[PDB]
C-alpha cells in the first residue's frame, strides 16, 4: 500500500508564502492534486501535476497565486501558495491519482481521474495575534 | 461551474438513501469520470467511486454509483453508524480540470 | 454509403438496453495490434442495432474517450494506446466485405443473443 507524508503544521502571517511537501511512500505519470477546504465549508479542487510531464494544471479560481512543482527524483511535490491572506485559513490535503490522457494501457485497474490515496492533511493558519 | 449538492441528509439508520450531485453538461453529464469520497471529521478524505459505478477493491458492495443526465445519485445501502463522515462529489472537466460538489453531511438517528 | 463499421450489426431482440462490464465487449482482431484495440459502440440511426468503431473513427471520431452520449457506449481492452486508429479507419463496402462479430471466447451473453 502507498500513503503520503506531508510537511508539518504551518502558521503564517498574510502577505508571505508557504510551501507544503507530499511524499509517496509509483511517481510516474501520477495525477498529484491539492484540495482545501475551509471550516465549516465544502471541498474545493486547486490543481493538478505529472511529475515526468511536468504540466500543471490550476482551477480558474486559485489561478494566479498557486503553484504546483515536481521532485520526480527524490519522488517529492511541492506546492508554493503566496499572497496568504484572512479567508484562505483551511486545511490542505495533498492526494495521488492517474489519468489516463494520451498514454498507453495497463490493466493495472488505475483509478483514473479519481485520487485513490490521500495525505494525512496539513494545517495551515493565518491570524494577525 | 458550479456542482449542486444537497446541504444534509439523514435517514434511519439500516435503510438506503440517494444523494444527488448535479453539474452541467460539461462537467457531469458529459464525461464518464465521476468520483465520490468521504471525509470523516478530522480524518483525510477517503475513496468509495472512482468511475461512475466502479467501487475500488476493499470497499463493501453497500456502495454502488449511478448517474442520470446531469445528475449524478449515489446510493449508500443497509447505513451503519461506522460511515459517520462527509460525502463529496467530484468530476471530470471539459476544461481539463476536477470540479467538487458544495458538500453533504450525515447524520444517523 | 462508402463508409461503414467494420464488424456486423448486433440486433437486439430484448427490451433490456444493452450493457457491458469491464473489459469484455471488445471484438477481437488479428490484424490489430494490442495497442490499436480500443473504440467504441453506436447505436445505429433508423429492432436497434449497435456498431463498433475504433477509437477516432467512424460517425463519433471526434470523441475522446470516456465520453457521456445517448447511444454511445465505450470498450476498450488491456494495453490499448491512446492514440487516433486512422490506420484502421473504417469499412468502404466497395473494397471490403463486413465481417463476422468476433467475440472473445467465454464473454457476457445478455438476454436476447444466442
Amino acid at each position: 500500500q502507498v500513503h503520503l507524508v506531508q510537511s508539518g503544521a504551518e502558521v503564517k502571517k498574510p502577505g508571505s508564502s508557504v510551501k507544503v511537501s507530499c511524499k509517496a511512500s509509483t511517481f510516474s505519470s501520477c495525477a498529484i492534486s491539492w484540495v482545501r477546504q475551509a471550516p465549516g465549508q465544502g471541498l474545493e479542487w486547486m490543481g493538478r501535476i505529472i511529475p515526468i510531464l511536468g504540466i500543471a494544471n490550476y482551477a480558474q479560481k486559485f489561478q494566479g497565486r498557486v503553484t504546483i512543482t515536481a521532485d520526480k527524483s527524490t519522488s517529492t511535490a511541492y506546492m508554493e501558495l503566496s499572497s496568504l491572506r484572512s479567508e484562505d485559513t483551511a486545511v490542505y490535503y495533498c492526494a495521488r491519482g492517474w489519468e489516463f490522457g494520451s498514454g498507453s494501457y495497463y490493466r493495472t485497474d488505475y483509478y483514473y481521474y479519481a485520487m485513490d490515496v490521500w495525505g494525512q492533511g496539513t494545517t495551515v493558519t493565518v491570524s494577525s495575534a | 461551474s458550479a456542482l449542486t449538492q444537497p446541504a444534509s441528509v439523514s435517514g434511519s439508520p439500516g435503510q438506503s438513501i440517494t444523494i444527488s450531485c448535479t453539474g452541467t453538461s460539461s462537467d457531469v453529464g458529459g464525461y464518464n469520470y465521476v468520483s465520490w469520497y468521504q471525509q470523516h471529521p478530522g480524518k483525510a478524505p477517503k475513496l468509495m467511486i472512482y468511475e461512475v459505478t466502479n467501487r475500488p477493491s476493499g470497499v463493501s458492495n453497500r456502495f454502488s454509483g449511478s448517474r442520470s443526465g446531469n445528475t449524478a445519485s449515489l446510493t449508500i445501502s443497509g447505513l451503519q453508524a461506522e460511515d459517520e463522515a462527509d460525502y463529496y462529489c467530484s468530476s471530470y472537466t471539459s476544461s481539463s480540470l476536477y470540479v467538487f460538489g458544495t458538500g453533504t453531511k450525515v447524520a444517523v438517528l | 454509403n462508402n463508409t461503414a463499421s467494420w464488424f456486423t450489426a448486433l440486433t437486439q431482440h430484448g427490451k433490456e438496453d444493452l450493457k457491458f462490464p469491464r473489459g469484455q465487449g471488445v471484438p477481437i482482431n488479428t490484424n490489430s495490434s494490442p495497442d490499436d484495440q480500443i473504440g467504441y459502440y453506436r447505436r445505429a440511426t433508423r429492432s436497434p442495432r449497435w456498431y463498433f468503431y475504433y477509437l477516432g473513427t467512424g460517425p463519433e471520431a471526434g470523441l475522446p474517450y470516456g465520453a457521456n452520449k445517448d447511444g454511445i457506449i465505450w470498450v476498450a481492452t488491456e494495453g490499448a494506446l491512446n492514440t487516433p486508429k486512422d490506420h484502421i479507419g473504417t469499412r468502404n463496402p466497395a473494397n471490403n466485405a463486413a465481417i463476422v462479430l468476433q467475440l472473445p471466447q467465454g464473454t457476457t451473453l445478455p438476454k436476447g443473443f444466442y
